[PDB]
């Protein structure tokens, strides 16, 4: 639904100014998979560290969603894992999109 | 506005 809410217009201007400001930096948007039961994210748009991994990124939902350790939490990248240990600046530059922002899901079990 | 990681 960020896409539906935002013109492809748009979204694509405010990857460039971004990417321009803040080169150390990897603009994610965030949203739950679709039929996935756990809880929604209250906030879509994250500024992330280059170097943060996938598996601290992890983390990062975990504390906004206040989900339970107990239950697994899931990042997809166009639908597929991608690995736990890759940086966000590896996800970016190989699966971002047209727009410039790079769209990330998650989901429990 | 962003969050910040």
């Amino acid at each position: 639904s960020f896409k539906k809410e935002h013109p492809l217009e748009k979204r694509q201007a405010e990857a460039s100014r971004i990417r321009n400001k803040y080169p150390d930096r990897i603009p994610v948007i965030v949203e739950r998979a679709e039929k996935s039961d756990i809880p929604d994210i209250d906030k879509k748009k994250y500024l992330v560290p280059a170097d943060l991994t996938v598996g601290q990124f992890v983390f990062v939902i975990r504390k906004r969603i206040k989900l339970s350790a107990e239950k697994a939490i899931f990042i997809f990248v166009r639908n597929v894992l991608p690995p736990t240990a890759a940086m966000m600046s590896a996800i970016y530059d190989e699966h971002k999109d047209d727009d410039g922002f790079l769209y990330l899901t998650y989901s429990g079990e | 506005d962003w969050e910040i990681v």
